[PDB]
């Protein structure tokens, strides 16, 4: 509903389902951000960069892959989530530092690379807007259901979507 | 993993944006637990554009408010392999903080979880979840107060077992609900602080032992 958004979804193997699994949220407009993270010690790769990408308080979207949470996935781990971070800003005609990444699922596991890749190649925008829906189920791993929540407020619109039912008892700063 | 992310098309100051996110983020996604296992990627993050114009801030944090709590209780009805959403809710504490530090401790509690699940109103596990808090010795036990729905379990007015036979099974009756609540009072000073989760069932252990997840 709310305006300037819209959402891109796919499958990309994250599992072998075939499912969609692979969210761009995005906004056709530059938009302030706001926003909370881990504080483990095993942090992944996708935190760092956010922490860095909403340094500026100033970010257009965010990539998100479930069923692999690319953490303790070492150097390796670490360039690809540099690697998909900027191909999605790129892809999106995006600066870099404007684009966010967020990953759930497996520990340990490394990235389907070679299937990824070959989706980004292809990534583009989608036109029209919301779809909030088909990013509520992308994201899921564990829940049994997809999570979204939509308020008025002053004439404008809040949208919000939410996963996880394990590994959960946020800490967030 | 908690993922979770929030888009408006409402002109908001910066400041009083990312100030208002950290107050809503303490009171729903900071105060929710289904197995105590912060996860190595939680991530909550709102996008704000001013599509629409300027709204109140005031307004705008309460929308908020509104929609990560409903997001919330989503996640803890959720909550793998639950049957029953958790609400502790704890007042009196010294300050906000020592709420919360009480609540989380109840609704982390293994026996708590299991005793929900059972629907077995074994309300002493709620005084051994506080008990826990051993480092607040500030809390008085001949002070504190609990309770499960509306109904209070301690502390023992008056002498022996019928006051707590009847009124521990009117708690047995409230358990059957999908959504239990626990009270508990301090006699402190105002601290509260609400905190979620669920019952620890035995989907819980068989979800997590027969998939890698
Ligand atoms: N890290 C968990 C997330 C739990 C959920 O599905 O809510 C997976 O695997």
């Amino acid at each position: 509903t709310p305006r300037g958004f819209v959402v891109h979804t796919a499958p990309v193997g994250l599992a072998d389902d075939g499912r969609d699994d692979f969210t761009v949220l995005a906004s056709t407009a530059p938009a302030t951000v706001s926003a909370v993270f881990t504080r483990s010690r095993f942090a992944g790769p996708s935190v760092v960069l956010c922490r860095e990408a909403v340094a500026d308080g100033q970010a257009r979207g965010v990539v998100v892959l479930a069923r692999n949470a690319n953490v303790a996935t070492g150097l390796e781990g670490e360039e690809n989530a540099r690697e998909v971070r900027e191909a999605v800003a790129r892809a999106l005609g995006l600066p870099e530092g404007e684009m966010l990444i967020a990953s759930t699922g497996v520990i340990g596991r490394q990235y389907p690379m070679e299937s990824i890749r070959e989706h980004l190649k292809t990534l583009e925008w989608p036109a029209g807007e919301g779809g909030f829906d088909r990013a509520a189920r992308a994201i899921m791993t564990t829940d049994t259901r997809p999570k979204e929540v939509r308020v008025s407020v002053g004439g404008a619109t809040l949208v919000g979507i939410a996963k996880g039912v394990g590994m959960l008892e946020p800490d967030m700063a | 993993t908690l993922l979770t992310f929030f888009a408006t098309d409402a002109r908001l100051d910066p400041a009083e944006q990312d100030r208002l996110f950290r107050r809503v983020m303490d009171r729903t996604f900071n105060a929710v637990s289904i197995d105590t296992d912060t996860s190595t990627s939680d991530t909550a993050v709102l996008f704000a554009n001013g599509l629409a114009g300027e709204v109140d801030a005031g307004e705008f944090e309460e929308a908020l408010h509104t929609a990560a709590l409903a997001l919330v209780k989503d996640i803890a009805s959720d909550g793998e392999g639950a049957a029953k959403l958790i609400e502790v809710q704890v007042t009196g504490a010294r300050d906000d903080a020592q709420a919360k530090r009480v609540g989380k401790t109840v609704v982390n509690s293994p026996l708590v979880k299991t005793a929900v699940h059972g629907c077995d109103p074994n309300w002493g596990r709620v005084a051994m979840a506080i008990g826990k808090c051993s480092d607040d010795t500030d809390i008085d036990q001949e002070r504190v107060t609990i309770r499960f729905g509306e109904v209070e379990v301690y502390p023992p007015k008056a002498r022996g077992d019928q006051a707590d036979d009847a009124l521990r099974a009117a708690v047995a009756e409230h358990l059957r609900g999908d959504e239990v609540v626990i009270g508990i009072d301090l006699a402190i000073a105002d601290g509260a602080f609400t905190v979620y989760g669920c019952d620890l069932t035995e989907g819980y252990v068989r979800l997590n032992s027969e998939y890698t997840t």
